[PDB]
């Protein structure tokens, strides 16, 4: 039947827009699968100066695509550190 | 990654893509395929995880089709200063933005080859019309190669993996040549989402790290089919 089909409305504000789909997923879930390829692949030592720049990373990075972020990882009581790891796994070879 | 855009005996354009990747015991829980709505109506759709708002499977209805794969992501320290001194932009939220705001097939190629990126892609475009199909092999500055579509020369259908198309794939991972292979017996005439598919589900091209398959086709997006692997 393929994967779960969500609609994601861009007229609503990016911090609220992925919320109506997280509804559906144990919050917990996320976390720990956040939580494990992170704590996987990103050292330690890295992962401690991140938390301390996040905010400073934040505002360096495109509004609406970190907006989304920051509002998902309140929802899930994710740290924006770990949520913009994710999302810029791609631009960081330790994934 | 695997991505292929090739066109069948009638000028029909159809795009399919393997999203290869670690943890697939998380992330095909964590698949969705999700529509994104302006003024209550599918302005595009993509495949994605939760948590990860970037798309790297993509369909712009009635337009184009977008899919990247991975290139050489050089060093973080590169990236580091792309992407927070001269604000380059991430590459699945490029791929994103253009299927947001481009107009037409072209447009979206000229966005997806000549915006600044943090690191490098590759990018494949399939459009609505004949010939509509290229692989952008990126730099973090621009086009490193545009390689077009070129049926009267043969050329029906373009593969991407994860190496440069003008060079040999390395020995020890080559899923470019099963899937010309598997391309070749299929034919431009029999080509179609289904037998497309089905290139997409030979081994290796279809292999342990692969999380989900997408073919779609921009002149027909209500076809847009993601399917869980494994
Ligand atoms: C080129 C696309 S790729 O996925 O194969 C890839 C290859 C090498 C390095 C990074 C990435 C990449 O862009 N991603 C990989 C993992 N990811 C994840 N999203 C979530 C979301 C929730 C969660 F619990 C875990 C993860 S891991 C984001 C992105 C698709
Ligand atoms: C900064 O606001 C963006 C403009 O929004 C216009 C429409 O109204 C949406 C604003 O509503 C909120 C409320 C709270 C929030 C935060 C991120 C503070 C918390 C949240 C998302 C968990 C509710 C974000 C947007
Ligand atoms: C396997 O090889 C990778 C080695 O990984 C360890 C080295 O990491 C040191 C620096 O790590 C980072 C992580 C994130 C970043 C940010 C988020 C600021 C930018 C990014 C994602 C573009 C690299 C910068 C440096
Ligand atoms: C964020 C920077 C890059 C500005 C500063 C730091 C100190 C982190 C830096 C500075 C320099 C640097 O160079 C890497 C070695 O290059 C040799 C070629 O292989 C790496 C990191
Ligand atoms: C390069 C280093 C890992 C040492 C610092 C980094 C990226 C985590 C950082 C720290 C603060 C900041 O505002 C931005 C990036
Ligand atoms: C959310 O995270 C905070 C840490 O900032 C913690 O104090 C709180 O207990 C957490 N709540 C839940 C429900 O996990
Ligand atoms: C998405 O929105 C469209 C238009 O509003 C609607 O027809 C469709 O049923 C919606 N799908 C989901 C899964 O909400
Ligand atoms: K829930």
């Amino acid at each position: 039947p393929g994967p779960p089909l969500f609609n994601v409305s861009l007229d609503v504000a990016p911090e609220l827009r992925w919320l109506p789909v997280l509804r559906h997923y144990d919050v917990e879930l996320v976390r720990a699968a956040v939580a494990q390829v992170i704590g996987d692949r990103v050292p330690k030592w890295v992962l401690a100066l991140i938390e301390k720049g996040a905010l400073k990373l934040e505002r360096l990075l495109p509004p609406p695509f970190t907006a989304e972020i920051r509002g998902m990882c309140d929802f899930l009581n994710l740290s924006l550190a770990d949520g913009l790891l994710v999302n810029l796994a791609y631009e960081y070879s330790a994934f | 990654c695997t991505s292929i855009v090739a066109q069948d005996s009638r000028g029909h354009v159809y795009h399919g893509r393997n999203l290869d990747y670690p943890y697939g015991s998380i992330l095909r829980k964590l698949t969705v395929d999700v529509q994104f709505l302006k003024n209550g109506q599918i302005a595009f759709t993509g495949t994605t995880f939760i948590g990860y708002v970037g798309l790297w499977t993509g369909q712009s209805p009635h337009k184009f089709t977008v899919s990247g794969d991975e290139r050489d992501r050089g060093w973080w320290w590169e990236n580091l200063v792309a992407a927070l001194f001269l604000r380059h932009s991430p590459i699945s939220w490029l791929l994103r933005t253009t299927l947001s705001e481009a107009e037409s097939f072209e447009a979206a190629v000229y966005r997806l080859a000549k915006t600044p990126l943090i690191a490098d892609v590759y990018y494949i475009v399939g459009g609505t019309n004949p010939r509509e199909g290229v692989v952008i092999t990126r730099n973090r500055d621009g086009p490193a190669d545009i390689w077009p579509l070129d049926p009267l020369k043969g050329v029906w259908f373009l593969v991407e993996t994860n190496y440069d198309h003008w060079k040999p794939a390395p020995e020890e991972d080559d899923r470019r040549t099963p899937a010309i292979k598997a391309l070749n017996a299929t034919g431009q005439a029999k080509l179609s989402l289904e037998t497309l598919f089905q290139v997409l589900s030979v081994v290796p091209v279809y292999n342990n790290y692969t999380i989900y398959t997408t073919v779609m086709s921009a002149a027909s997006p209500d076809k847009y089919m993601t399917r869980i692997r494994n």
